[PDB]
């Protein structure tokens, strides 16, 4: 489903940059999440 | 385990919402600025042919 | 004769002081150096009658060019003796065998046929392809098009129903009517080799128009194979299997007719009549009242950057009856054919199936292992995206059963024929992984005889 | 032949002359006193409308239209080769020495080829014999490499009355043929049109692997005779070496380089630069071989548009001698641009992105002229064009439909990469992005002739360094020393795919070729250093213990493309050290 | 005033170094003798104050050979076209120079002329005269303007984007007539200056401009808000030519190695500040945190020079070197040894 | 239709006061200068144009309702009589020709306007032209050219559009008048543009861009949460900031070039941010980074959000334009420096919210007292100095 | 016909006037049928370049005059096409008129009435 905005040659280019941003975002944020992961299973360990 | 949660859902919502509503929202806007384009071509050969 | 050409503006040419000139009435422009070049009448008004010619308008001299109207459309000289002979895209022998003598010419704009004259199509084609025998069954008279996509495996696909394709308890009664249009020398003649070697082309018509054929030529070769089909299943009571690829290709040639003409265009630039255009074809299969034989249709187009939405599969989907999808994530995996069975689907499967036909526990094991293959593989997207913890023991078995569905029924190979037998039987088999509990689809009398 | 007109309408492009009705459409004119180049488009009674490729400026009605007789065409003889044209085969060095001028002036009209020069013609077929399109009735040494044989040029059947060796113009009739219009002139040279293709007996399947002696692209990603690849040429990616050791190395006899619509100062390094490459074999100028076709952007539009189809028809021409051919396209996307430039013109309805309606036909128009094909002519001969294309696609973006219709029609992609280039990885060919669906086919090729199982080879080296892609990931988040022995092992076959395979350096003397047989020997020592290595690990035998026994011999394995062709054997061997080593020490 | 297309085989390849005096385009996007290398602006971006900088700070080195700056304004306002002329008088640089000063309520006419008129006096100079010319253009855009309004009046239908079928073979003419000559003793230099429409690089007049001319500058607002002068984009400009201007013999040996790494040291710096946002001050590395305040220093020291400062080429390769000092020679990767032990 | 003749023009180096603290502070007009307001319907375009009618420091103001609201004007006649600056109306003319009059009368007003203000220029004084809307003049020359049947341009205006545009303003502008005086006068341009869809993609606002030095770019965005004027200090710019620094440096004897960049630098900061802060932001963000948003958010609430219709903040003065933004930067400063001595951006915080309500409230400080304002300096650095211990 | 009856019953007859108008959007397709039979040059989606100008000859008759004791106050109705406001008939009205309630499909279905 596609978002609520105007086809102009601006806003074009807005959600370009806003993907290619949320891109990489997304990779950082898996990144964290898998090290918190690994930082949480000695931990757990620990607890358990 | 909580702060984990938080990540996931925000990885989540930007890969199965968001990446993919700009993703197709960024097609959608090139497709219509072509369909104007073609529009505008076609509007312009009528103008000129009043002549 | 007439010597007579007033205008050339690019594709289109004017002819005045002509008399009794009919629209789409087929010409020959007899060039001042002698070669000849057909054309048709797109308009025809007081004395003046455009036209558009098949090879193009360059080289052209207006003085010294003549113009012959021929007083007929465009036709094909039709014979049983087309079988097992190769064509181009106007029915012109390809092949260096003898010319055709014809029993007639017809039309090939074709007719249509009377609603009420119409016969639903019914009955079984054996493609031996098991996802589409099984759950999107191939019915005689329907029409079924492949959605694929560039590199993935239509071609082997095609090949490969066209071999494989029978009716099950009779013959010699079943041809194949095959039309390539603007497939590159390659294509054509990985597809030309395959027939002659498999022995297929012994039962065949084959019309092939390639990539650098004039466009105007590659439209026509869709209407040349039905012509030759509507022949075939009417007047000589065959059963016919018309295999047309790649319709993309079809549309594009389209689109580039409609632009030279500067017409209004449509959602992407296609013609606003598409969709009627498309029609023409496709509407073109079936059975008729009292008469023997039918016509059955398999488009194959690719879908442009993967997009069913596109104009091409889109009113493709709107006009035939159900649609065999092929998807990258399935090519990927080593399955042969790549086939989806999920946006697939047969919308007239249950007139081809049953005790008869192919067998008594044909649907309900059909909607069976859908449902069981549906649940499969929501449970793998469980297992992605949260983990194998989230999933009952219930879930894994269903996860289990999607994987060996993909990897040992769908899959089968290119050149792997299986009768609906084998096929259903397999179905069966894949059915016994699953509690006796869980097949709610079938009822008990089927799972006595059948469950393994 | 030659028909006058009179203007009498000018507006900017657009000129409209009438009494034109001896000229056809797409025909050649001359416009104006002056005499710029045009071509009719329409034509209305005797009124024709001229697109003008040239500066109108100063151009008025009353003064001529001067018509070739023809569409676009090519001059085909002795003195096409080492000669640099145009788009429309204008000469540039015969402008540089009749012109004494700096400049492409404009009306300025001169024949592609030396019309007055003598060129020794031996006659090598007989009085009385029998001929038609193809056949050759004799031949000159052209060049110091290539003999350019004379071929019965297409419209001609007849037996040859008179026939003699000697010295002749390409305008002097040499030969003497009864057709059935009674007898006819030839001589050594023939006109074709650039958008005609030139015909043939048949076409077939190109089956047979073109060795470029390139290790990544005749290994993974190979080409075959009258096959086609497309390369996209970002910045800075090594573009230009990769394709002068592909109009180098290639067993090819003439290479037709042409320049579609280039920037000046990048259109003067080819000029320079082509003429400074060696012929190996011969150590001659590659020049010796070579028609090259160049057009600045500032080339009329016709010329850039018209270029490749120039250079396909010269391509035609040597693959109906029985040639294998390759032509090289430097920027399709630049060709590209002139149709949509040409479309604009014309008022046309646009197709996609602006280009034309008919992009994908005019590219599968110019592909399907390459292939493998028998010529015409009673011998049957077989000849070939190969075709090589760089595309610049505006981002990048490979999506674009310039390069997504040459996809549709091609089966080769290289994909060059300016990240592997920061890396300093040369050809800068991306592994996991190229691809070639000529693949099984060469390997089945490959397989026959050298007895070995290549396409086993192959298929495993790719599928290592696709699990060097997953295992990147791993290595990204958990480090290096996370991985399981297996996985390491997995990392370093990669690396050596990488460094002692696909890395190959056009300027070293041995490592600019490889031959079949040496790539055969390179990727063996490879894999077969993994396989053993495999084993030991089965073996309980550990990953670094396995590397600092097999320093001396994994050296050796990094040499191996230094290894002269001559010498193969030392490669060879490099199997039974690998062996040896290992099982040493699982000990 | 149209010229002639130069014979392809008549051309010499550019040669000689432009020390333009910016090292953002000096030392990253080096321009040479005959190179055609626009500058991509915006509305209210500061090409004006650039090109005025280029005007007065242009010069090959060890040369005592001098510019002829031959200066088009095409469609500018009073205002912008009154600058040039006092910056021009004010440092001198109108003795060297050759000024064509078109205003924007002159006829579209006149507009269209201005570029050819100023190409025929550069060439005449450089090619009859035996000058090292260079030319600057501004706006190009306003020249595509005038282009459109003829086009109208012929009623010819729009191309891509509303503007002429023709326009390549219009812009690629102009810029074409730029250059070395064979055996002829100067050359032409061409800098054209356009806005972007909406800073759109998909714009028919940068994207036609692009393929034409030999790589670009880019100016951003990103930049030039944080007050970064001259606002130029290191990232997306481009000369395709730098490295027949550069090395031993033209600026020093150790030009091409630093841009490589100044280059890529920026691109992990940026990457680096982002990380810094996503997974907050603490995931980064004590190398990572050196690239962000690398990135920072390079925008606010290295590319921010200031309308009015002229670098030597050697200054600029300090201030490179003093930047690359930050890191561990262990990230230097893309710098030999040699070169890293010369130079800290 | 013609220009009036001129001796010299000049290039405009004095600031107009407007009193509106986004204009003064980062897009400044001087006299003499040409802006453009595009902006969607409802975004403010008007009001702008009636406060710099009303404020500003030029001699007279020619106010040319081209195709708008026939009420705006009535608003300005019987309005601007009751005000001062002396009656506001007596330094005031009005053309008005609204949008259901007739349409080719609207290219006749602007002309008509600029005209009029040439004609007091020559005399020597400072005008101010306002130009409400530019569009509808354009449109009105679409309407035309439709019905002779021309080849149009884009959008469907006439192809000259361009041309039209920088003839009207390049009439702007200061000079030397024609005499043996040598006067000095000024026009300064304020034009409205209404871009359909407010698409600034369009001809007219495109055109208007490439002859005029000041862009005031509107956003519906922020005119729907009320922040107003509702400039987007992004896209916005003045040709005319570096100049107009050094004059306010002199001025105000203070480095105010240097709070204008850093103010705009914290803009173009947040602007980063919040790119980067809309998919994951605010829980993992750097202390550094939270307190950026903080005086970014201090800019925009405190200093660029300013209500035409409120008696006291209708107006600004230069004076109180510098103590407010000083009180802003100056947060930012001394709560910079506490990071950087091992304070918590929360410890800062909720030890401030005292003083940084002061902050957010000087905007409604009297022009009588600024003592009020600027005592705000000593209270942010002592409570800040007391929280690190 | 009711703008003029409603400027006759307000200035004429001195009555307070509330001017309802239901669809105007069906008003400017008929404009465009006329303007698209007449073949004139069209503007955006085929409306004609005087949409604005016509609108505005309706829209601008409402209010009060000097010293008379009627007034008119206008509520036109549209539907905006798509949903789009920035299509042209939305548009152009909005920058023609004095505001304008809007109503949206979101805060319908969450039961809010008016749905403004
Ligand atoms: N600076 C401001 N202070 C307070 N309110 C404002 C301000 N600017 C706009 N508004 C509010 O927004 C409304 C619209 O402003 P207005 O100037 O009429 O918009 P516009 O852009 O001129 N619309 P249009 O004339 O249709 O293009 C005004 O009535 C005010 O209610
Ligand atoms: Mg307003």
């Amino acid at each position: 489903m596609r978002l609520n905005v105007n086809p102009t040659r601006m806003e074009l280019t807005r959600l370009k940059k806003q993907l290619t941003t949320a891109t990489r975002g997304h990779k950082l944020l898996k990144d964290k999440q898998d090290e918190l992961m690994r930082q949480f299973i000695l931990l757990i360990r620990k607890n358990n | 385990a909580e702060e984990i949660e938080k990540t996931r859902r925000r990885v989540n919502a930007l890969e199965y919402m968001t990446i993919p509503q700009l993703e197709e929202t960024i097609y959608y806007i090139k497709m219509k600025l072509e369909e104007n384009e073609r529009a505008e071509v076609t509007r312009l050969i009528k103008v000129k042919n009043m002549g | 004769e007439y010597r007579t050409i007033k205008e050339v503006v690019g594709p289109l040419m004017a002819v005045e002081k002509v008399s009794g000139v009919k629209y789409e009435e087929l010409i020959e422009v007899r060039m001042q150096n002698g070669e000849i070049r057909r054309g048709q009448v797109l308009e025809v008004q007081e004395d003046k009658a455009m036209v558009q010619i098949f090879e193009g308008t360059s080289g052209i001299n207006l003085k010294n060019s003549s113009v012959r109207f021929l007083g007929h459309p465009l036709q094909l000289g039709v014979s049983e003796d087309m079988i097992g002979r190769v064509f181009d895209g106007l029915g012109r022998p390809k092949d260096n065998g003898p010319e055709i003598l014809p029993e007639k010419y017809l039309d090939i704009n074709g007719e249509v046929i009377n609603p009420i004259a119409r016969d639903y199509p019914d009955e079984f084609i054996q493609t031996g392809i098991s996802a589409i025998d099984h759950l999107n069954t191939l019915v005689r008279g329907q029409k079924l098009p492949v959605f694929s996509g560039s590199g993935l495996p239509h071609k082997e696909l095609a090949a490969q129903i066209a071999r494989q394709a029978t009716v099950l308890d009779s013959s010699d009664d079943f041809a194949v009517v095959f039309a390539a249009i603007g497939i590159t020398f390659e294509e054509a003649e990985f597809f030309m080799e395959d027939f002659r070697q498999t022995g297929a082309i012994d039962r065949s018509v084959m019309f092939m128009n390639l990539a650098n054929d004039p466009a105007i030529e590659r439209i026509a070769t869709p209407r040349m194979a039905l012509t030759a089909a509507e022949y075939l299943a009417y007047e000589k009571g065959m059963h016919v299997l018309v295999i047309m690829t790649d319709m993309t290709n079809y549309a594009e040639a389209l689109r580039e007719i409609s632009a030279a003409r500067r017409e209004v265009p449509g959602r992407r630039g296609y013609p606003g009549y598409l969709y009627t255009n498309l029609a023409t074809l496709f509407e073109r299969a079936g059975r008729i009242r009292g008469l023997k034989g039918s016509v059955t249709q398999i488009p194959i187009l690719t879908m442009p950057e993967d997009d069913k939405t596109h104009p091409i599969p889109d009113l493709t989907g709107y006009i035939t009856e159900g649609q065999i999808i092929l998807t990258r994530e399935l090519y990927k995996s080593g399955i042969q054919p790549p086939i989806d069975v999920l946006p697939s689907l047969s919308r007239l499967k249950d007139k081809g199936t049953g005790a008869g036909k192919t067998r008594e526990d044909h649907a309900a094991t059909m909607n069976q292992l859908f449902a069981a293959y549906a649940q499969g593989k929501q449970a793998k997207e469980l297992a992605v995206v949260l983990g194998e913890s989230a999933l009952s023991d219930i879930d894994k078995i269903y996860a289990k059963f999607a994987e060996r569905f993909e990897n040992e029924y769908v899959n089968q190979g290119f050149y792997t024929n299986r009768t609906i037998t084998e096929t259903l039987d397999l179905g069966w088999e894949l059915l016994a992984m699953l509690p006796r509990t869980e097949l709610k689809r079938i009822k008990d009398d089927l799972l006595d005889k059948y469950l393994p | 032949g030659m028909q006058i007109g009179k203007i009498i309408k000018v507006s900017g492009p657009l000129v409209m002359a009438e009494n034109m009705s001896e000229a056809s459409i797409q025909d050649m004119c001359l416009v104006g006193d002056l005499g710029v180049i045009g071509e009719i488009i329409e034509m209305r009674q005797d009124v024709a409308s001229i697109q003008v490729y040239e500066e109108t400026s100063g151009i008025g009605p009353g003064e001529p239209v001067r018509s070739t007789g023809e569409a676009l065409s090519v001059e085909l003889g002795p003195g096409i080769i080492s000669q640099m044209f145009d788009g429309i085969q204008r000469p540039l060095d015969t402008f540089m020495e009749v012109t004494q001028s700096n400049f492409l002036g404009r009306g300025v009209q001169l024949p592609a080829l030396d019309h007055e020069k003598q060129w020794w013609f031996e006659a090598t077929i007989e009085e009385g014999t029998e001929v038609s399109a193809g056949d050759i009735i004799g031949y000159v040494d052209e060049t110091k490499i290539i003999q350019h044989k004379i071929m019965v040029p297409n419209g001609i059947k007849g037996t040859v009355q008179k026939i003699e060796s000697g010295s002749f113009t390409i305008d002097d009739p040499i030969c003497v043929i009864e057709t059935e219009q009674g007898l006819k002139e030839l001589t050594m040279m023939q006109k074709w049109p650039v958008r005609r293709g030139r015909p043939i007996k048949q076409k077939l399947n190109p089956d047979v692997p073109m060795i470029t002696g390139q290790r990544v692209i005749d290994t993974f990603f190979p080409v075959t005779k009258g096959g086609a690849a497309a390369v996209p040429g970002p910045f800075g990616a090594g573009k230009t070496v990769v394709q002068h050791q592909i109009a180098k190395w290639s067993d090819v006899d003439l290479v037709v380089y042409v320049g579609c619509g280039e920037r000046g100062n990048e259109m003067t390094d080819v000029v320079n630069e082509f003429p400074e490459l060696i012929d190996p074999n011969t150590g001659e100028s590659l020049m010796e071989r070579t028609v090259l076709i160049a057009n600045t952007s500032n080339m009329p539009v016709a010329a850039r548009e018209a270029s490749i189809y120039t250079g396909i028809t010269i391509a035609e021409y040597f693959r109906d001698m029985g040639y294998d051919v390759a032509i090289m396209a430097d920027s399709t996307s630049r060709w590209a641009e002139a149709l949509r430039e040409m479309s604009g013109r014309l008022e046309e309805m646009p197709g996609d992105e602006g280009y034309p309606a008919y992009l994908g036909s005019r590219l599968a128009e110019y592909y399907e002229r390459s292939g493998r094909v028998i010529a015409l002519g009673s011998d049957q001969r077989e000849g070939s064009i190969t075709a090589i294309s760089a595309v610049s696609p505006s981002g990048g973006d490979i999506s674009e439909p310039v390069t997504q219709n040459t996809l549709r029609v091609v089966k080769v992609f290289w994909g060059l990469d300016s990240s592997l280039a920061q890396k300093r990885h040369f050809p800068s060919i991306n592994w996991i992005q190229s691809y070639s669906l000529y693949s099984t086919e060469v390997g089945r090729y490959m397989d026959q002739i050298l007895q070995q199982d290549w396409s086993d080879m192959v298929t495993e080296g790719m599928r290592i360094l696709q699990e060097e892609e997953q295992l990147n990931e791993i290595v990204r988040l958990v480090g290096i020393d996370s991985l399981s022995d297996n996985d390491r092992l997995t990392l370093e076959v990669a690396k050596s795919i990488r460094e002692d395979y696909l890395q190959q350096n056009a300027f070293d003397d041995v490592d600019t070729f490889t031959s079949r047989e040496k790539q055969f020997n390179m990727l063996k020592v490879i894999l077969t250093f993994g396989k053993e290595a495999r084993k030991a690990l089965s073996l309980g035998a550990y990953f670094n213990e396995i590397m600092e026994g097999t320093v001396a011999v994994r050296e050796r394995i990094s040499r191996s493309k230094y290894i002269p062709e001559e010498e193969l054997a030392k490669i060879s061997s490099i199997n039974e050290e690998i062996k040896e080593t290992i099982q040493l020490i699982v000990s």
